[PDB]
Order: C-alpha cells, then structure tokens, then sequence
C-alpha cells in the first residue's frame, strides 16, 4: 500500500487569551491520520499555561501518537504559528526523527513565551485566535 | 532542539 508519509495539520484555537486552563492542563486537538491505510493516529496537546513549573512562563506544545499498527513509528516534526497572512513564524523543529511508541508524545515544553504571545503588538493572535501548524515526516 | 516528552520509559 502507498502511504501518506508527510502531512501538515493546522489548528486554530479561538479566544486564546480567554483560555482558562491552569498550569498542567491540556487542550487536545482532533485526531488526524497518516500512514498505511490511515493506521497512524495523531493529535496535538497544548498547555496554554505550561506543562509544569519549569515551563510556567510558556506555552508547551506536543505531538502525540495516539495509535499505530505495530509498536512504534519514528517521525520528524516542526511546530510553528501562523500570522494573520497565514505565514509561518516562531518555528521549532525536531531536527532528527523521534521514536513514538503508541501513546507517547514529543514536543517543546518551552515553545513560546506567554507574555510575548499575548502581546497584541506581535501579531500572533489575530482576532484573538492562535493558529498552530504542525508538519510531520514519518521515517520509512 | 530542546525536544522532550511528557513521559519516559526504559
């Protein structure tokens, strides 16, 4: 079977400044698929107020492998924010592929400073909307 | 660059 081997997931969180999540709490995206017969299932998990105390000043952002047909897959990934014109900003990338076993995440605990993100001058929350962009490439 | 996971396992 042919496979979707690279994919870009776009997710807009409305009223981002209004997120009531406390530190440690998560917003989980819808599940998206890739690979042999949509058999790789993924989602994003974001902590608007950081994963933990170390990251209390940041938004934390992770890619989760929800399920896979075998034990694992290896994948490279990149996260960025889209500005009002749909252009990528503040990208962070994994560089190498990471081992995703079923149920495991990988990402950036200190993806972006909350104060920087929330400041209207920086144009990262047009209409108070956060648009995240996740590009994934799965090792074959 | 600064990639971590919320869990770890041996």
């Amino acid at each position: 079977s042919g496979k979707v081997v690279k994919f870009s997931y776009m997710w807009t969180i409305n009223n981002f400044s209004f997120c009531r999540e406390e530190m440690g709490e998560v917003i989980k995206s819808s599940t998206f698929s890739s690979g042999a017969n949509d058999k790789l299932k993924w989602c994003l998990r974001v902590n608007p107020k950081g994963l933990d105390e170390e990251s209390k000043d940041y938004l934390s952002l992770y890619l989760l492998l929800v399920s896979c047909p075998k034990s694992e897959v290896r994948a490279k990934f990149k996260f960025s924010i889209l500005n009002a014109k749909g252009e990528e900003t503040k990208a962070m990338e994994s560089q190498r592929a990471y081992r995703f076993v079923q149920g495991k995440d990988w990402g950036f605990k200190k993806f972006i400073r909350r104060d920087f993100l929330l400041d209207e001058a920086n144009g990262l929350l047009p209409d108070d909307k956060l648009t995240l962009f996740c590009e994934v490439s799965v090792v074959q | 660059d600064e990639v971590t996971s919320t869990t770890s396992s041996s």
